């Protein structure tokens, strides 16, 4: 999936929707430290 | 398919012109808070 | 109005044709002929 | 005031007077009345103001290419020409200031379009591509 | 005169010195540099 | 009297010379701005 | 502003007879401009055309008198 004009997904909710955002490198990186 | 621009649409303004050996997509931008005239 | 002050402004801007003043009142005038002659007809304004 | 006439979502034709208007500057793109803007011609400059009265602040688009000419569906990745206002000015590229700057010459030059977002659907809990969002990870802190 | 202008200003015709940078109409000194030229080869 | 004596002496050196004209010969109501300046000058001068 | 020599430099132009016929576009100017002008500022008229007009009995200036009166008027 490379070419991108138009798009009727609406996958992910502005309120309603958890993300666990994945670096390309790395895999997770994102998570709390305390 | 056909496609085409109507109003309140997403339009923005692109244009290309090789300058001193360079092809460069230049685009228009402006913000009316800071200046008026605007700069590629 | 329409198509008029447009074409007077766009003359206008050729600015410098406001101000003509030296080129119209300028001062090569010469005399020419003047007491008796050199009357030169071919070279001169 | 504006007692617009309209229904609207028009296709745009070759032609016909258009309107810009900056979807973060809030005013829209005009031909100023000024001069200069570091040239030395009989241009103008282009800016950007509030008021649409008048003659200013309305573009006429022409076609570049022949294939088209006037009274067309303007499709995506063609060519257009912006001619309007109180010069019959060209959004011109003028390298000659060190640099790309756009005067009001009188020289036509290209310029294309792009769809940049779109033009259909609201937010409809669907994330759009450019928007400002927060970042929330325990949902409430 | 719509036209003839317009087809004039399209097209820059005279080369005017005094604007230099321009395309011409240098009117300011392109008349002192002719009636200098002459008396002059 | 003075712009007669400045005159017949142009013309006299004009004479000598053999060959030349001057347009400065003009009455003082002809007089243009630049030698209007010099002739108020001279009037300040004999005033005071 | 001033007096300029514009009562006489006129005439002293038109006095040419070398052009023929070109005269035309001398008088109207010279009846219309000695009207426009007051009569205030209008003080080289005698010595300048007047005493040279009454002098000449049937010179060129056939309408020095005419000219002259424009501006007299009766008050």
């Amino acid at each position: 999936r490379k070419e991108v004009d138009g798009m009727g997904t609406s996958e992910i909710k502005y309120g309603d929707s958890i993300c666990y955002i994945q670096h390309v490198d790395t895999g997770l990186w994102l998570t709390y430290q305390a | 398919e056909i496609q085409f621009l109507r109003t309140d649409d997403e339009v923005v303004l692109q244009c290309t012109a090789t300058i001193h050996k360079e092809q460069q997509k230049l685009c228009l931008a402006a913000e009316g808070f800071g200046n008026r005239l605007c700069f590629l | 109005k329409g198509e008029a002050i447009r074409i007077r402004s766009i003359l206008r801007s050729l600015g410098d044709l406001v101000g003509v003043i030296s080129i119209a009142f300028q001062m090569p005038t010469i005399a020419k002929d003047g007491k008796v002659v050199e009357p030169d007809m071919s070279a001169g304004f | 005031m504006k007692t617009a006439q309209g229904g609207g979502h028009r296709t745009l034709l070759y032609g016909h007077a258009i309107l810009l208007r900056h979807s973060y500057s809030g005013m829209y793109l005009c031909c100023l009345s000024t001069s200069r803007s570091s040239t030395d011609k009989l241009a103008f400059d282009v800016g950007l103001q509030e008021d649409t009265t008048g003659e200013a602040c309305w573009w006429t688009i022409h076609p570049a290419s022949k294939q088209r000419s006037e009274g067309e569906k303007v499709r995506v990745g063609d060519d257009l020409i912006l001619v309007s206002v109180s010069s019959e000015r060209y959004l011109h590229l003028s390298y000659g200031n060190s640099s790309w700057h756009v005067d009001a010459a009188f020289q036509q030059t290209l310029w294309s379009v792009a769809p940049i977002s779109s033009g259909s659907e609201a937010a409809q809990g669907y994330l759009i591509g450019g928007d400002v969002l927060r970042l929330l990870h325990g949902h409430m802190d | 005169a719509n036209v003839v202008v317009r087809l004039l200003i399209r097209r820059p015709e005279c080369f005017g010195p005094a604007l230099r940078g321009e395309g011409g109409n240098g009117l300011l000194a392109a008349m002192e540099e002719a009636i200098k030229i002459a008396e002059d080869p | 009297n003075y712009h007669n004596i400045w005159a017949k002496k142009k013309k006299l050196e004009l004479e000598s010379k053999g060959g030349g004209n001057h347009p400065l010969l003009v009455p003082y109501d002809t007089l243009t701005a630049k030698e209007k300046a010099k002739d108020r000058e001279k009037a300040q001068d004999i005033f005071k | 502003q001033l007096r300029p020599s514009m009562m006489q430099h006129l005439l002293r132009r038109l006095v040419f007879d070398v052009p023929l016929l070109n005269e035309h576009a001398k008088m109207p100017l010279k009846l219309l401009t000695n009207h426009y002008e007051r009569c205030w500022k209008y003080y080289c008229l005698p010595g300048g055309w007047g005493n040279f007009g009454a002098a000449s009995e049937e010179e060129l200036h056939l309408s020095r008198k005419l000219f002259w009166g424009i501006f007299d008027a009766l008050s």
